[PDB]
């Protein structure tokens, strides 16, 4: 059941990996993976009904 | 598939321009922010960008234990007139300010909660006496279960409530709890009441607190020293640390700008001037 | 056994 | 469009109602989410919902207020502002539960010689601060819920000192967005600005937003509409200019559960 | 038992650690998520949203709605500044409270490009050309259009597109700047001047306000998480 | 592919010589060192060389925890007139001399930092009293975050700063930190100022320290005893050890030859005679 | 839990240990390296660079620039030494402060070949033949050319190639020597003599200096890391 | 010995935990089950059975 | 001898697994798997000799 | 995720190996491998623009 | 070796 | 699984 993932190596001394085994039945007991996703800011930065083209007049 | 540790976009080289494309001109009334990058208004060189937003992901922003309460207990001489102090705390992140301000950057949240407990003890009288190593019982009493009335009454049996028996001087205690809300997310703000006042009923009868939902939202922690009374009195504190693991947040909010005043959004007179003097044309 | 990410 | 279509000229049609505008600044769909009915996968109350459709999902115009050089701002809550509007309000008071999205259309015209700018903000869970420094969280239901008249912001915090019979109302200070946070940041909430030289309206399409799929409309407001003067009203060289502001709101994809006898609330 | 040897760090509690622990409520039936609109995945999404600057923090205008309004008038051309601002997004008092400023006070370091957008709120009949400037650090902070012109700038023509944006490009010696006032990692000078002048016809207000906004570009990041000074709990 | 633990080159056997090749003759003005080996100027035998440079690799040369500071804290009787002492240390390797001299063999460096904390406590009054096991909080306050003004004020909440709660008498505390510089390497020497003095401004206004970059380079460590006041006063020291793991260094430098005098390269009068008397023709 | 048994060494802190530990700043965005010139990978690279010897540590010449200058003159031939030096690279006062000497005082043991190079700084018109000597240990330290000749040596003819190098080959009983004065691991004797004499024409300086340098050969290594005596912190 | 580092939670007793422990009676011959009628597998089975309401809780 | 099972993940940050190894010979020493089965309430809720069809008269 | 490498055996009692598993996500948390490379001293010992042949005159 | 449920 | 150096 071992999970093996790569570290993003900052200061250096191939790919370095690290190993994770979950010891408990409840996902709540688990550490945080920090394997997270980014998303586009659009829902807050561009919430307009008509798609904005930045080279064009915002008002036409 | 874009991940929190991916490098941000490269700056692309761009040269002089003379056209009808007007990136710099815009209209904020629309409600949108102009999506510009430096190559839109100046000449740029090519840069291979390495920086990433890894540490400002929601998880990374919250990945820290924050103190949310300090509980006080003791174990006195059996001869004291005053009762042996056990502690009862209503679970909340709103008794302290820092984790509260961070969560309130958002309206709703989901997370698994990690609680860590730091316990410290001291002597109170200029005695020259002793006490032996203490064991603490941190009992979770959820809404509806009997709250302890005495340090030693039947409720500390804990047949169904979760309890931690912590030994003094060992590594700080820690447990995890899943997302336990009765809604699909925790609500950092509830614009509403838990009761409708009906006309046909008295005002007192229909009344409830503004912005409060369930009176006992999450129950209490009850902490005691399990050891019996000792001739020399010892006093202890249990510091509770909260970390939100596996977190998701929704609907961003301007952060608290004036001092907190109670569990609601209320503010106190005399605290409403956060900004300082600075002259318009002064750097 | 092993999962590799 | 080379056939004439403009960003500025819109027509919205819901139910038996139509709004036309020739000086719009596009329109906003909050969080990019259009309103929707509750999906089976997210459902919770098991009884057949009522969906009144065109009888409730139509443009209701609220009472018009007046913008002057002394105006500090105005606020409304949803669904509270609409509680007395036709069959929507009826559906609301007959059911334990209800959910709804909304098209909010704020209207304000003037002339090429006037000036000023209104920030129109849609805030989820817009909890406002009370008038007291002796008791937190004490704004009464009646005062939290003005209905269609709404409330107003103030430039000054005056704490209620009558401890015998407290006012028990909000005291929403404007540069603090009525909730202890700075107004300059309210732009992170879905908004538009009515800047008189550019546009004469704001249009916000709001999804149902809540930590639940459906809830008590009578006990809880999902959205707050806050309107504040970002730049003050000004005209020619007149000292007391006035222009009207009109609110028109339409419920959208609204459904209700838990039918019983009607709720009759204590509102005064 | 398996032979083991306790290393340093044993039994410590580090508040930043990431370990497993026992669940106090085993087999708890968790309520599923629903698709709530407005989910955020990274704090820099919030920093890319325009929020309004409290430019005029004069003793009488500060902590009032007035602080957001930069007054302009149709007076004759001058080469004197409408406003002067330091590019210290987490510490300059005019920027530290913006949404960007706030998020930056939870981090020690920032990097990337920013952008200032201004909104003209005078009447349709009012016209004008203004010069918006960014001077990278190291010389005399511009007090005259003559100086400001020589740095990065935009000449804004007022008209139907109500607003204009100046992008402050990432120009720094260090790969990240500090989120405090610091001469080593100083960012330079933001300023605005009259290019021509505001002109209005008769029957028209001669004075008006512009509103300013700041937000981050897509190349903007922060690091080293830290507690903010923007909230406390005395007693 | 030549590694730090590889054996050095074999000595090759070489015999008598009579030619125009002149290895022994050279010219140091060029700036180069003559690359000679014994077989160039004497007759050699063949030797199979086993020795290696494994322990003088940069990593191996630095692979040791070095004390960089001693922090003092206490927990006094509540009755004392004097405040409870908490400690504040500006992070640096320049408060002590030995690791400093070793790093300064080089101009720039990159490394991950390992900090280990040894904590010791003692009684100060010839009392006959007691205190119970103490818990220390070592808080990192990075540049810009609020520094503690009191042992118990709000900043010890640590919602976002990293803190270690260390228990007395347990194994010494340890954490790691990545390469955190705002430049591409740490600069052991900065020949410059953080401010340009402009003519158009006052001298005071343009002034800054020689060789200093960011006033608060790396922030501070703040340490407190978490236990409340005890009748008997206890005093503790926290010794901080620094090890540079995963290290890279650039531009070699002559080591410090006279005693350190401040964080810069300055020297004190009276310390400038390191070398001792020895006669030219005396072995 | 998994059955375990604590072994000796448990909970100790050894300053030389090599274990993992929790990172106090998780997901920190590290600044990438750039290719800075002058990267070093092993301290013996530094020991192979020539640095100048403070040969003349007389009471008046020591701790002054003069200590680096060995004075020669055009006097008649003698068999008496220009200089005499012990091969104790970490402890002889004339070698202990060279870059090689310094690095050697962080280690307990050294091994390998070294080399001495001398630089003639007289005028172009000055000529000379000198004898540079290395006598391995165990006999009377050479005080006369007669003795020094019998050991390892180079006869240096002064001319256009300004400098001459003598290689001290690794000749030892032990596989490594101590970095302190020690008779068991003694290294022998370095010395310089006049082979003929310095001759100059008229109108020419009759005295001049030679400069000497030491560095390690490619077969040179150190081990057992240790604190140096060459720095302290009293109080 | 294998290098290990004690995490928080070490040595605590949580009453809800689920760990292994040594058996005090090794190789004990357990009596096999028999098929007793009325086995219950979940407390909600009991909640689905009709039980009678004490509707009239008047003082008498 | 490692047993690998899936967790039912409640709050999220594929399938997450966890690992279990039994360290003792006696099944009594083992932790609880919590891998339990549900059953129909019928033996308590419908103990009648003739199968009940809910749309039909219970008495006929 | 286990890394297996050889030790260079000094005093003796084939190849002896040792095993390494990284327990954390951040490369900073890792021990030092001590698997380092040597390089030529040339950039400091021979920094001349024209390559030096040691048997030849350094000056010609 | 491994059992997988 | 395993890497071997
Ligand atoms: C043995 C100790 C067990 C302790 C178990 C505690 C479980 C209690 C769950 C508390 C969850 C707190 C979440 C925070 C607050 C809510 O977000 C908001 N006020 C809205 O719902
Ligand atoms: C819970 C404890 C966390 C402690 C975290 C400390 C992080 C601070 C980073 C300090 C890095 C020190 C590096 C040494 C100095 C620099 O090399 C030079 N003065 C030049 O930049
Ligand atoms: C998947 O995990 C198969 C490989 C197992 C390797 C050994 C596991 C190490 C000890 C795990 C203990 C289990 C925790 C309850
Ligand atoms: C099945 O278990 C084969 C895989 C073994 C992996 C390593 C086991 C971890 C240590 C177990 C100790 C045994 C308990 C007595
Ligand atoms: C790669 O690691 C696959 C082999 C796994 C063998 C068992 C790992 C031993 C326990 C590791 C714990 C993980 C640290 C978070």
């Amino acid at each position: 059941g071992a999970q093996v993932s790569s570290q993003k190596v900052g200061a250096h001394e191939s790919t370095i990996n690290y190993t994770t085994i979950n010891y408990y039945r409840d996902s709540a007991s688990n550490a945080a993976s920090k394997q997270d996703f980014s998303q586009d800011p659009s829902k807050f930065t561009e919430p307009i009904k008509d798609v904005l083209i930045k080279t064009a007049p915002m008002l036409n | 598939a874009a991940t929190s540790r991916d490098a941000l976009p490269n700056t692309e080289a761009s040269g002089p321009t003379h056209s009808k494309e007007i990136p710099a001109l815009t209209a904020v009334e629309t409600g949108a922010t102009n999506p510009l990058v430096p190559s839109d208004t100046v000449q740029t060189r090519h840069v291979v960008q390495h920086r990433s937003r890894s540490e400002s992901s929601i998880e990374s922003f919250f990945a820290r234990g924050a103190c949310v309460t300090i509980m006080t207990v003791d174990n006195p001489a059996s001869t004291t007139n005053k009762d042996k102090l056990f502690a009862v705390w209503k679970i909340t992140y709103k008794d302290t300010v820092q984790l509260r301000r961070k969560l309130e950057f958002f309206t709703y949240s989901r997370f698994d909660m990690e609680l860590t407990f730091v316990v410290t003890a001291n002597f109170t009288e200029t005695n020259n006496g002793h006490a032996l190593n203490q064991v603490y019982q941190i009992m979770y009493v959820p809404p509806g279960a009997p709250v302890p009335e005495k340090w030693d009454d039947y409720t500390w049996q804990t047949s169904s409530n979760p309890s931690i028996f912590y030994t003094y001087g060992t590594a700080p205690a820690r447990i995890s709890v899943p997302y336990v809300g009765i809604s699909n997310a925790y609500s950092h703000f509830y614009d509403g009441f838990s009761k409708v006042p009906l006309k046909d009923q008295s005002a007192a009868l229909g009344d409830s607190l503004y912005g409060a939902a369930s009176l006992n939202d999450f129950g209490i922690l009850a902490v005691r020293v399990v050891n019996d009374h000792n001739p020399t009195k010892v006093t202890s504190k249990i510091r509770v640390y909260l970390k939100p693991k596996h977190i998701r947040v929704w609907c961003p909010r301007p952060p608290r700008a004036v001092a907190y005043y109670g569990p609601g959004v209320d503010y106190k007179d005399g605290t409403l001037t956060p900004l300082s003097t600075k002259d318009l044309t002064t750097y | 056994g092993s999962s590799s990410t | 469009e080379a056939c004439g279509y403009s960003d500025r000229v819109l027509q919205l049609t819901l139910g038996n109602s139509t709004i036309t505008t020739q000086e719009a600044a596009n329109s906003v769909v909050a969080y990019g989410r259009w309103p929707e009915y509750l999906r089976d996968s997210e459902a919770n109350p098991v009884d057949q919902p009522t969906e009144p459709d065109v009888a409730a999902c139509r443009f209701y115009t609220l009472d018009t207020v007046s913008w002057t050089k002394e105006s500090r701002g105005w606020w409304w809550k949803l669904p509270d502002a609409l509680r007395d509007m036709g069959l929507f309000g009826q559906n609301m008071y007959y059911h334990y539960l209800g959910r709804s999205g909304y098209t909010v259309h704020v209207q304000c015209n003037a002339s090429k010689f006037h000036q000023g700018a209104l920030g129109v903000f849609a805030v989820p869970e817009m909890c406002l601060a009370g008038d007291s420094n002796t008791t937190t969280m004490h704004t009464s239901y009646q005062n939290a819920n003005p209905g269609e008249k709404g409330g107003t912001f103030t430039g000054t915090f005056t704490p209620d000192n009558n401890q015998t019979s407290p006012a028990r109302r909000f005291c929403p200070v404007d540069y603090l967005l009525g909730n202890g946070t700075l107004l300059g940041n309210a732009f992170v909430f879905p908004h538009q600005i009515i800047n008189l030289r550019t546009n004469n309206c704001a249009t916000l399409v709001l999804p149902y937003v809540n930590s639940l799929s459906i809830d008590s409309m009578v006990k809880h407001n999902n959205w707050g509409i806050a309107i504040l003067p970002l730049a003050p009203l000004n005209f020619a060289s007149e000292s007391s200019p006035e222009i009207p502001i009109t609110l028109t709101i339409a419920p959208m994809c609204c459904e209700f559960n838990g039918l019983r006898n009607i709720t009759l609330p204590r509102l005064q | 038992g398996l032979p083991v040897m306790n290393t340093p760090g044993s039994n410590q509690y580090l508040t930043a650690d990431n370990f497993q622990s026992p669940c106090a409520l085993p087999e708890f039936d968790v309520t599923p998520p629903i698709d709530i609109p407005g989910e955020v995945k990274n704090m820099m999404e919030l920093a890319e949203i325009d929020t309004m600057i409290p430019f005029d923090l004069s003793a009488t205008k500060k902590n009032t709605m007035e602080m957001y309004r930069v007054r302009l008038s149709d007076k004759p051309h001058t080469d004197d500044p409408i406003l002067c601002l330091s590019l210290s997004p987490a510490s300059d008092p005019r920027l530290s409270h913006t949404m960007l400023g706030e998020i930056l006070n939870y981090y020690t370091h920032w990097a990337g490009s920013l952008k200032f957008t201004f909104l003209f709120c005078g009447s349709m009949m009012a016209t004008g050309k203004l010069l918006v400037s960014y001077a990278p650090p190291g010389a005399d902070p511009p007090k005259k259009r003559k100086e400001a012109m020589l740095g990065t700038h935009v000449i804004w023509d007022i008209g139907l597109q109500s607003s204009c944006t100046m992008v402050v490009p990432w120009i720094s010696n260090t790969t990240y700047r500090q989120t405090i006032d610091d001469s080593f990692t100083e960012g330079g000078y933001i300023s605005v001047f009259y290019q021509t002048r505001i002109v209005v016809p008769l029957s028209t207000p001669r004075e008006m306000d512009i509103l300013g906004f700041v937000s981050a570009c897509n190349d903007f990041s922060v690091r080293l998480l830290r507690d903010t000074t923007h909230i406390e709990q005395k007693a």
